[PDB]
RNA sequence: CUUGGAUUUACUGAAGACUAACUACUGCGAAAGCAUUUACCAAGGACGUUUUCAUUAAUCAAGAACGAAAGUUAGGGGAUCGAAGAUGAUCAGAUACCGUCGUAGUCUUAACCAUAAACUAUGCCGACUAGGGAUCGGUUGUUGUUCUUUUAUUGACGCAAUCGGCACCUUACGAGAAAUCAAAGUCUUUGGGUUCUGGGGGGAGUAUGGUCGCAAGGCUGAAACUUAAAGGAAUUGACGGAAG
């Protein structure tokens, strides 16, 4: 509630005590209930895995990404949007991106995304139609509708 | 090309359709190919090509899902896997 | 004139008339 | 040419027109038997073949295809029938 | 107010030995200072010299040569090979109507590592004793002359170094060997490699620049 | 009435043809309605090949041409005298002026 | 034997540029336009005025060291007119004329292997 | 009987809201109610709970899908060019 | 726009378009249309055929599919050109032609629109009437030619036939008012089959009704009134800021 993504629960094991760790990921498009989820340097180029930037070829369409290495991501969570890998430079260990927003940035290229995009796009086509429909959407999210305006106070 | 040859096998040979026929068929040894959809969840599958290997079966993976195999055969269902127990006039057993 | 003009001078004419036309609908 | 025999047209000038165009179509093709080198076995061969032709007893490809007259493979020789 | 030539210092252009006149000539830039070497902005820069000039043979007069510098020793600079070109007179005299142009391009890496593209073009022949105006080939042989074109670039350069090609292109080594083995697909005329390109180069060893010089 | 049979361009069998901009007013003209002229001039003027051969650093090095094909639309064309205006039977005649 | 620069000459329809860099093109030695030779505008390209921002080139040419030029002529190119102006032949005769060596001659015109859209519309310039 | 010409699903909406709007939620809102074939088991059995989920009833297997469809064009296009990056990267 | 370094020059990068030259009285498609490579997908004409079915067909009110450009709706893109708009010129005036900017648009994805001198201003099917040289596709017989590779079973070229195309040249049996036409011929010596349209010029594709469309608009479509001409082709002349 309050989101516009769906959330993935995913159970991977602890590699040093006996026990099950859930993580919550923001679900990308086409990721399914008992898909394997691969995470790490050398996890391969398929659809929801976790991968550093640097591994990920130009082009590539990420989800999810780390804005510093080790944060657990901070770019491209929304539903419908994404991260496209401009280029790297290896050399300075850092890699351009594109943000939903248009903005050009540089992350090291030891942070982490998801391949994909987040599920969910395209709600912003319907119309909302009712006052109602706005009052149930804010009802999960906070207390900032309806707004009056300035002028008429 | 090869569902050219399938659908003859259907027209005069014999065949079990389905999942609790194939794998009978697999245990007496009267099968003589093993026929599994694209989609069909790959535990099936790879008990399939177990019950198969112990048979002694060849085992040919069509290369759309278990509507376009139903279709081809000629029926109106969907058929997730399927035995050759007599190619007929066909010789899709000579194609593997 | 222009026959092509001419077609566009009636085309804008005809528009005034519906619009005239629309205030007793 | 005002006066000309129609109904004995030279047999030289008849065999130049198309094979529809004829006093009475004919076909220009015919048939063949033919040798493989390997054995000595008669098969009968259209002329424009379009199937790949194999002698019974070696599964051997004796004649490929193509737009008009079958090729004979290397070896191969045809008598009209 | 200043004239800025004063402070210019000269440098001597030193091509590989791939070529025969490898003194190609002089440039200037600015002289070495505390703050900036005039060495570190020197290398980089490229120069086009014709082919003809590196070989004294005019034969090579439709080819020109991009050199580019990668190290400096004193006053002179060893330069690399950058890339290939024709010149534009050269190509405009070629393409002419009533017969068939013919073009082919691939990506390919060398032995060590240099990722090029390399630019084929070639045109049909008239047969001596062929009476029709035109000369034109069906798109079914041009389609497996383009790919015969492929094919070659491919094989002649994936197994040499960078050094051995340069030695390779210069007597039309794989243009004549595409003439060679399209004969039985169409008669060619004019095949040429028009065209190279250095995409991406493998990291720098001095070393191996340096067996390149002498 | 009708002035001349290929309606002034070269196309038949066909539907629609792709324009060209004409060289000096840069008007869109069909492919095939336009006056092409194949042009192979000399780069430098008969004046100045003897001074530039002398001031040449080459012993025999030949001059390069200068290869240009230059397309006019039918106003541009008719202005210029790339073309001329013909007599009623002379306009038919299509072999290259000798 | 000589020392080479390259002469990059640049000739439109409305003024005549005489640039003469290093090999590399990276350095200018001298660059005098047919516009800094007239007042008049009409005339920027033209002839004269071409040989005489030749010979300014030629000049400042000696006194750096330059003795000869290779010759690369262009036009405006890109989606514009691909010949030459009329300046770009007066300038290579004066430069030739002037004790100044010629090397290599080619033409360098930016020509498009397509075209974006050219000015002037569908119809073209009416005058 | 064929009860609305074209307002289809949108009748419950009435005369309100404008046509437009109406009609543009008719198009998005037959899409989310529909049902789609269900890549696991070939059924066409996938239904949408929220935005983004789509259960097979079948399978009973929920995919991550669009707001109003099971795949956007977007991811369409995402999936073939991750396989094609996929084959180059892995030779 | 420029000493705050313009323009120019070399090297490097990013964006969108667009596919130059090859490119033609050449090809393909029902038309609109289609031009970088390769891969995949499904189509298509012609030719060859001693294969197969046997009248299944020809043209078609109604009704469908497609339908340049521009234009509309919503996203995305927005390099270049560029309606509107703004500006510098010109002029007696110039809202324009010319110059500089420039928004929609131009590109793309989902839908709309359904119009173009959408032209060959020329319906489709069938038969016949005349010669010629080229050309594209296919097939069949044959070289003082070049080439695989040294030759064939390589491919190119050359010479003949043929079917089908895109066209062209000559002639006028014949047609036409002529311009012209191998169809615009086989029409007072008037009838092969079939679809659509016109009846002096305007008023007028206007008004009205209907119907389709979000709109712009599309399809269908009068009447009053007015008039002796309007119009086609060609001839002579006159004139032309057209050529010789
Ligand atoms: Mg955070
Ligand atoms: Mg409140
Ligand atoms: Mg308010
Ligand atoms: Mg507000
Ligand atoms: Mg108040
Ligand atoms: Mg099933
Ligand atoms: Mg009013
Ligand atoms: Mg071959
Ligand atoms: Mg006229
Ligand atoms: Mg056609
Ligand atoms: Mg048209
Ligand atoms: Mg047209
Ligand atoms: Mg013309
Ligand atoms: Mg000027
Ligand atoms: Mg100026
Ligand atoms: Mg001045
Ligand atoms: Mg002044
Ligand atoms: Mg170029
Ligand atoms: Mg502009
Ligand atoms: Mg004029
Ligand atoms: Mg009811
Ligand atoms: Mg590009
Ligand atoms: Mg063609
Ligand atoms: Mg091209
Ligand atoms: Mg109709
Ligand atoms: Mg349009
Ligand atoms: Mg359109
Ligand atoms: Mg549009
Ligand atoms: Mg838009
Ligand atoms: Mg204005
Ligand atoms: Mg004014
Ligand atoms: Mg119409
Ligand atoms: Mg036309
Ligand atoms: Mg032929
Ligand atoms: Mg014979
Ligand atoms: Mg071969
Ligand atoms: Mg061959
Ligand atoms: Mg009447
Ligand atoms: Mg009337
Ligand atoms: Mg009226
Ligand atoms: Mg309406
Ligand atoms: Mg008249
Ligand atoms: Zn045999
Ligand atoms: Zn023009
Ligand atoms: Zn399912």
């Amino acid at each position: 509630p309050g989101r516009g993504a769906p959330l993935a629960k995913v159970a991977f094991r602890d590699p040093y005590k006996y026990k099950l760790r859930e993580e919550t990921f923001i679900a990308n498009e086409g990721v399914y209930t008992g898909q394997f989820i691969y995470a790490g340097k050398k996890a391969s180029l398929n659809v929801g895995n976790i991968l550093p930037l640097g591994a990920c070829p130009e082009g590539t369409i990420v989800s999810n990404v780390e804005e510093k290495v080790g944060d657990r991501g901070a770019l491209g969570r929304t539903s419908g949007n994404y991260v496209i890998i401009i280029g790297h430079n290896p050399d300075e260990n850092k890699t351009r991106v594109k943000l939903p927003s248009g903005a050009k940035k540089i992350i090291s290229s030891d942070a982490r995304g998801v391949i994909g995009v987040v599920a969910g796009g395209g709600r912003i086509d319907k119309p909302l139609l009712k006052a109602g429909r706005a009052f149930h959407k804010y009802k999960v999210k906070r207390n900032s509708w309806p707004k009056t305006r300035g002028v008429a106070m | 090309n090869i569902n050219s040859k399938l659908a003859l096998t259907i027209k005069s040979g014999k065949y079990t359709l389905g999942y609790k026929s194939v794998v009978k068929s697999l245990r007496t040894g009267k099968a003589k190919l093993v026929i599994i959809a694209a989609n069909t969840p790959v535990l099936r599958k790879s008990e399939l090509e177990y019950y198969a290997m112990l048979s002694k079966t060849p085992v040919y993976y069509f290369q759309g899902g278990n509507n376009e195999l139903g279709t081809v055969c000629g029926k109106l269902f969907r058929v997730g896997t399927l035995s050759i127990l007599d190619a007929g006039d066909s010789d899709i057993l000579s194609s593997i | 004139m222009r026959d092509k003009w001419r077609k566009k001078r009636v085309r804008r004419l005809k528009r005034k008339r519906r619009k005239v036309r629309a205030r007793s609908k | 040419v005002l006066v000309q025999d129609l109904l004995h047209p030279s047999p030289a000038t008849e065999a130049k027109q198309h094979k529809l165009k004829t006093l009475v179509q004919q076909p220009r093709s015919f048939f063949m038997d033919v040798k493989c080198q390997g054995c000595l076995n008669i098969t009968t061969v259209f002329s424009h073949a379009q199937t790949a032709v194999t002698c019974d007893s070696c599964s051997t490809v004796l004649c490929t295809p193509t737009g008009g007259k079958a090729k004979l493979t290397e070896g191969c020789s045809f008598r009209r029938k | 107010v200043v004239d800025p030539f004063t402070r210019k210092d000269w440098f001597d252009i030193k091509a590989p030995t791939t070529f025969e006149n490898r003194n190609v000539g002089k440039t200037l830039i600015n002289r070495s200072t505390g703050l900036k070497n005039a060495a570190d902005g020197l290398k980089g820069r490229v120069f086009e010299v014709c082919l003809a000039d590196l070989q004294g043979s005019e034969d090579h007069s439709y080819r020109k040569i991009k050199l580019r510098v990668d190290e400096v020793q004193g006053k002179n600079l060893l330069t690399n090979f950058h890339g290939l070109d024709f010149t534009s007179d050269k190509l405009r005299s070629l393409v002419r109507k009533w017969q068939s142009l013919v073009e082919a391009n691939v990506t390919v890496k060398t032995s060590d590592d240099y990722v090029l593209r390399v630019f084929a073009i070639a045109f049909t022949k008239r047969q001596p004793n062929q009476i029709k105006k035109t000369t034109y080939a069906q798109s079914s042989k041009l389609r497996e002359v383009r790919k015969k074109m492929i094919e070659i670039m491919q094989r002649e350069v994936s197994n040499c170094t960078l050094a051995q090609l340069t030695s390779k292109l210069i007597p039309e080594v794989i243009g004549r060997e595409i003439e060679k083995s399209t004969q039985t697909i169409f008669p060619l005329q004019n095949v040429h490699i028009r065209k190279v390109k250095l995409l991406k180069q493998p990291k720098f060893d001095l070393g191996s620049l340096l067996a390149l010089h002498g | 009435p009708k002035k001349r049979a290929s309606n002034g361009r070269n196309k038949k069998g066909r539907g629609h043809v792709k324009p060209v901009r004409c060289l000096n007013c840069a008007r869109c003209v069909p492919k095939d309605k336009a006056i092409k002229r194949v042009t192979i001039r000399n780069m430098v003027e008969a004046a100045a090949v003897r001074d530039l051969s002398e001031a040449s650093v080459y012993a025999e090095y030949a001059l390069p041409k200068l290869y240009n094909k230059l397309h006019y639309c039918v106003s541009c064309a008719i202005h210029a005298r790339i073309v001329r205006v013909r007599s009623r039977t002379d306009r038919k005649i299509r072999t290259p002026p000798q | 034997s000589q020392v080479f620069g390259v002469a990059r000459i640049f000739a439109s329809f409305n003024d005549t540029f005489v640039h003469v860099t290093d090999l590399s093109g990276k350095e200018t030695i001298a660059r005098v336009t047919g516009g800094m030779k007239v007042k008049a505008d009409r005339d920027e390209s033209s002839p004269y005025a071409a040989m005489l921002a030749a010979q300014d080139v030629a000049a400042k040419c000696k006194e750096v060291g330059i003795t000869a030029v290779h010759i690369k002529l262009r036009a405006t190119g890109g989606t514009k007119t691909k010949t030459p102006g009329p300046g770009g032949q007066s300038a290579l005769r004066a430069l030739a004329r002037s004790g100044l060596r010629i090397g290599r001659i080619e033409d360098v015109t930016p020509v498009p292997s397509d075209s974006t859209r050219r000015k002037g519309g569908r119809r073209g310039r009416r005058l | 009987t064929k009860r609305t010409k074209k307002v289809g699903i949108t009748g419950k909406f009435g005369v309100r809201y404008g046509s437009s709007l109406r009609r543009q939620t008719k198009k998005l809102e037959v899409q989310q109610h529909a049902k789609y074939d269900c890549s696991f088991c070939g059924k066409r059995t996938v239904q949408r709970g929220a935005t983004g989920i789509w259960n097979c009833k079948s399978c009973k297997k929920t995919v991550a899908g669009g707001a109003y469809t099971v795949s956007t064009a977007a991811a369409a296009t995402v999936r073939s060019t991750i396989r094609r990056l996929r084959e180059l990267a892995e030779a």
